RNA sequence: CCAUGAGUGU
RNA sequence: CCAUGAGUGU
RNA sequence: UGUGAUGAAACACUCAUGGUCUGAAGACUCCC
RNA sequence: GGGAGUCUUGUGAUGAAACACUCAUGGUCUGAAGA
């Protein structure tokens, strides 16, 4: 895919999915591309998760632009089916956002700091 | 570890302490600096930076921009970025001075004289890259069309009120504004009406007789040619406007298929243009959620509901879509929501340069519409 | 008529033909006006009439601005220069020694900003997005005053981002808070408190809070010192 | 004493009890009755009434209309009137019946058939005399004029926003809309501008070079011939409308000096017409107090003051008068109050058919104005 | 769909495809509508949908008009017939036997009144000023009902004046009170009261007073009997 | 004069000027053509008095028209200076109106009923 | 700007 | 519809 | 059916009629 | 400060919120159920 800016190791990708699940239970998340869009526009999201297997590509391509504008960090997962079914859906999702980490605070803070390292940030 | 700076002044290397390890001064030339400033936007390093990264041989280098990092990794170095680092600050604290020290200019006097004309020239360049965008011509065109639409209606309502001083029955006899105007333009006085001239407009033989009888028995006022010609000025302007609208329509169609084929595929050229006009640009249209695109053009209705906690509008300019306003009130909500959803997909494939996919989108849409209508 | 200095540098008041009092600045480019403002000569020196209804800075001054960090030879970063109405007056103040870098990302409007910046060596126009200071990083220096008048929901966050880039320690930031462009639903007075708090968390030292009403509706301007 | 009734039915005489002393039935002819009803409005007695006043030879007659009274006095009788007399009611109480008794029709069926078509023809006639009033065309003219005024501005504002994609520097260089319009029309691309074609408009050479220099150094976008020709439609239409406007103003001047010279003498055709449009007719403007004429066109502002006891408008559409909007703020109130006074007199001498007296009216006004300005 | 008679002559209600209830009258000129109203056949008889929002009489009924003095074969004087919207429905009601005289002084509007009155033998158009009943004195007869819906400051006085000309003793008058066309300053509820008193001093016997809201804002209609 | 519809005898004319005078003292009047016009449009006036020497005449020609619409009775006097100097002005007046008669009700009632007789009203 | 009655355009 | 900045016509 | 289900006030105009400011003061000069 | 006149003025002195448009920026519904 071309809207995927960097490479996510599957250990990270899995630790991502887990952070989402804890946030459904203890915090507040958003599911779907349109609500993720509003979550970035509104500055509610702390972490934005976008799928790498979206068809067609352009559906979620605006999220990198939007997220850098509002300087909200974003991360990718390999499967959209997995991310949606993580979100508490039995259907896929192209992108989601965590608004309140809750009992994923430590978990998220490590992700947003690891994805910084692979982004070449000091 | 060497901290690297990029500026109009050139490229400077710093240690973590804030001392110039080495520098390579830029040429004092408007043309060349402007281009590297534009280029640096995309990640491309200054040519002065490359020379500098060769003189000093640093194991770990750190730059200001995150877009430069992959370019410089490709050049052989281990590279990262720190956005608002202490070093970058240290550099600019001494920017009145260090222009002279690394001899970019002789004194402070004509550093700013130059820096000014660069700034003038740098934005002058950006001013042009903005105007050259294709979607802007689309927006102005359709805005002007709606200006003509508005004018056609006003002049037509005026002409009917005006001409009916002479020939009142003609008003209720011709529904179409363009048709009505055409009668007043070509004939003038009501007693100048003749059958063949009317067959030429498309009038069926039956109506021609109803019109001709009405002019015969008209209880209107007898009026001078001066009076009539006044009216006919307005009548003729109406017809002019109708032609110009259609010419604008064809022009719009071309531009809309050029700049946004996918969106055009879904709702047609005009409404596509209209949505571009409300968003401001295509790239701004793309970044929108479906829930916004759905109500664009209904700002009075929308912000009332947000202020008072009342009911929101179902549809904005999206209402013009044939399927919606033809449909009953309860189906409109679902059709608009579905359209806006598909529109958002159309906009994004358009903006992020995707090739045409409108056919499947339309097919997907017409499916959902049919599902809605089967209840 | 009479013109006289005020407590703040290069800012003057006029005694008028009738006895009204209006603000003015020493015209850096005599015989030429940037908006419709009046030109006034007194003792053979020309001043530009500073309409407060248009310029928020003039409003805040007419509303009791304690101290003005904009004076002779001041280096200012100006986010949201727009048509150049206000920035032209700060051009008069800083007076050739001082420099003003005007950021503005709307091309339709930067168009006439160009015209102002041509006649005025004080001003360095920049057609750019104030959310990405990396794009004008390579033209500006660090500054004494960070003047922020941008219509944006995250305007306050933007200002802070720009500050830690270009605002000197012990430098000042004038932040115009546009309530209705932050949130049309919330009470303007709620927004002010929450925005100033944001500044106080990013170790800005709130000096003064002014309400621009009646010159500007639902607006406030903050003067604070960065640490 | 004989009570006289006049009706479609004919002309009937009654005693004070309400018994038919004598009658003369009208002819069952649409043409003659319609004309006699119209004539009766001016006071003219029915011809059937004249015959009846001969048949009976009455000492004291009393009619329904006070307008008839002097007419019948000229005819030789002593006459008075009672507006809603008991006798007049008696006749109309028995009017379904007594139509048949005096043999106007055989039965009720085709009395009403006649009266229905009398009414149709009676109002058809009145409908026509309303359309024949000359001030209507004056009104319609200024209304179209104001439509063109409005459209010109809209189109010009559009064209500038649009054409400035190609040649932005041109907008602030040419103040006047028609001038701007002509340039976009004749040339198109900025690189087609030439000294000789531009000298032809009247441009002093100093401005031409400034135009040409701006076109040479333009940071505008390079754009296709389709894009430019699209814009040129509006430019030509703007130019069209200015011509039509100048034609209409000349027509309006013609009709206005005709229908209301004194008002035209005071405020000119356009503003004069404008006031007629607001009043509704010339005769309605005539019946108005100056205090109304002064605020016509400021209804939003006016009733704002009346509901709340706030400040009233100094002036309505009257603001357009040169003396007012050019004068300082404190003089405007008095100028408007003075104008309105004279306008009201002007309207009345105009409507009640006076010959031109505008010269002294203007002189009186400018006297009053000159006094105001010397303080 | 279902149509059935109401408490009043020639006035019907409709059960609809969905279950809504709208008033209607029997079409005097079948297949022809004076405005945009629905034409409805039920058991092969055509009715005209009577929009209350347009017609004050339909409003007064839907607001509980106790009794209607306009029925089969009634003679009515209708001051201010205008475009013919309401009067066309009373045409349906009185039904050829009855007669309706429409006074209206606005030619721009009588223009379209004509069209309604050609198709309907019931209605006798008169372009005249209701302030001068002498001018149509010579065309009409006396009547049972005086329906007055005229926009005039002294509308009530006009009605009373017309009454003592043409209104049969013990006839009924429906007088529409336009508060805002009597005075936009005064309170509508004050106006209704002062005008009804005008009728009572002029010995009309106030029977019922209806408020037309929401069908017509700042409007009320009075039913009274002339003596 | 042409706006003068009927003929007023000096005996009647004098009872008018007196009737106006008592109405200044005990009732409410309006003085001037514009205020008289407003008084008739508003239907406040009980009696309208018009001068016979107005120049130009058309200034007040509309009052007969206005008075018949709103059915307010009108009367003529011979001098405009006389009507004004009655009204408590030292300048002329072209027309005036009595809104409230006061201590002239009986006097007014005779005028409005005598001008009826010369108007041929039964 | 209020009310009433009649209509128009995307 | 709200707020800010730049303008136009009668 | 999260690639958006459910709920849910699209925008621009014309004509006709009525409601249409205040009401007697302002400016100068000459005598001790 | 007292007195005294002159011109303008109910054919209107005094007081007093005329109307119509364009551009640019931001604030731009709901969210898991439906046959
Ligand atoms: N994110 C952003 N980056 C740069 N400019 C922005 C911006 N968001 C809004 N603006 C601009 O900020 C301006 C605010 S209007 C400010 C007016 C000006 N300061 C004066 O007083 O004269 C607008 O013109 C808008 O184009
Ligand atoms: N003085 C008057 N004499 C006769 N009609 C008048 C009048 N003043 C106003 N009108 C008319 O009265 C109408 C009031 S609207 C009422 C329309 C009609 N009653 C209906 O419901 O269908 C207006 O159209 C107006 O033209």
């Amino acid at each position: 895919a071309s809207y995927v800016k960097f490479e996510v190791p599957q250990d990270l990708a899995d630790k991502v999915l887990e952070a989402v699940r804890k946030a459904k239970e203890s915090g507040k998340i958003k599911k779907g591309t349109n609500e993720t869009t509003k979550a970035v526009e509104r500055g509610q999201a702390k972490l934005v998760i976008i799928a790498e297997d979206v068809q067609p590509e352009e559906i979620v391509a605006h999220l990198p632009l939007l997220c850098d504008e509002k300087k909200i960090p974003y991360v990718y997962v390999s499967s959209k089916k997995a991310l949606g079914e993580a979100c508490g859906l039995q259907v896929a999702t192209a992108s989601a956002a965590i608004l309140e980490p809750g009992e994923a605070k430590d978990l998220v803070d490590e992700i947003i700091k690891r994805v910084n390292e692979i982004k070449g940030k000091t | 570890k060497i901290y690297l700076i990029e500026h109009v002044i050139g490229a400077v290397a710093y240690d973590e302490n804030g001392n110039i390890v080495d520098y390579i001064t830029n040429p004092r030339d408007l043309g060349k600096i402007t281009e590297e400033l534009l280029n640096n936007e995309k990640g491309i390093p200054f040519s002065a930076t490359v020379e500098l990264l060769k003189k000093v041989n640093p194991q770990e280098v750190v730059v200001e921009n995150e877009a430069e990092v992959p370019k410089l990794q490709a050049l052989g170095y281990r590279v990262s970025y720190e956005p608002y680092s202490k070093v970058s600050r240290i550099f600019r604290e001494s920017l009145p001075k260090v222009a002279i020290d690394i001899k970019f200019a002789s004194n402070e006097e004509d550093y700013y004289n130059f820096l000014h004309e660069l700034s003038l020239e740098y934005t002058r360049r950006k001013l042009r890259s903005a105007a050259q965008k294709r979607d802007l011509l689309a927006i102005q065109a359709v805005r002007a069309m709606d200006d003509i639409d508005k004018t056609i209606n006003l002049f037509s309502e005026r002409l009917r009120e005006w001409y009916s001083i002479h020939f009142p029955e003609l008003d209720k006899l011709i529904e179409d504004h363009e048709e009505y105007a055409t009668i007043v333009s070509r004939f003038g006085d009501r007693g100048f009406l003749t059958i063949d001239s009317l067959k030429e407009l498309g009038f069926n033989e039956q109506r021609i007789n109803r019109i001709l009888d009405a002019a015969k028995k008209s209880i209107g006022a007898d009026i001078s040619e001066d009076d009539l010609s006044a009216m006919r000025m307005i009548a003729n302007t109406i017809l002019d406007l109708y032609n110009i609208r259609r010419n604008l329509n064809n022009y719009l169609e071309g531009v809309m298929k050029e700049v946004a084929p996918n969106v055009t595929a879904l709702v047609g050229p005009a409404l596509g243009a209209r949505l571009l006009s409300i968003a401001g640009s295509l790239d701004e249209l793309a970044k929108m959620p479906a829930s916004t695109i759905q109500v664009l053009g209904a700002e009075k209705a929308l912000f009332r509901a947000l202020r008072s906690g009342g009911r929101p509008p179902k549809h904005g300019i999206i209402f013009q879509y044939p399927a919606i306003h033809t449909s009953p009130r309860w189906q409109r909500g679902k059709i608009a929501r579905a359209l806006a959803a598909k529109l958002a997909i159309a906009a994004r494939v358009d903006a992020f340069s995707g090739r045409f996919i409108g056919d499947q989108l339309n097919e997907q849409l017409k499916k959902r519409i049919d599902e809605i209508k089967e209840k | 008529i009479t013109v006289k200095q005020t407590n703040m540098e290069n800012i003057y008041e006029c005694e008028f033909n009738d006895g009204s009092f209006r603000l003015c600045t020493r015209n850096l480019v005599p015989n030429f006006n940037v908006y419709g403002e009046r030109l006034i000569k007194y003792e053979g020196v020309e001043y530009r009439e500073w309409n407060a209804f248009r310029s928020k800075l003039a409003g805040a001054i007419l509303k009791g601005l304690k101290t003005n960090p904009i004076r002779k030879g001041t280096k200012v970063l100006y986010l949201g220069a727009a048509s150049g109405t206000t920035i032209s007056h700060v051009s008069d103040i800083i007076e050739l020694n001082g420099k003003a870098y005007g950021v503005e990302f709307s091309p339709r409007v930067v168009r006439e900003l160009l015209l102002v910046a041509q006649r005025r060596p004080n001003i360095f126009p920049l057609l750019a997005d104030a959310r990405f200071p990396q794009s004008y990083k390579s033209v500006v220096e660090n500054v004494d005053v960070l003047y922020v008048d941008i219509a944006q929901p995250d305007q306050t966050d933007i200002a802070i981002y720009n500050a830690k880039f270009f605002l000197k320690v012990n430098g000042d930031m004038l932040l115009v808070i546009k309530a209705r462009s932050i949130d049309v639903t919330k009470d303007p007075k709620e927004i002010y408190k929450t925005e100033v708090e944001k500044l106080e968390n990013s170790n800005f030292e709130t000096i003064q809070i002014i309400n621009l009403d009646p010159y500007d509706k639902d607006h406030a301007i903050v003067l604070s010192k960065y640490k």
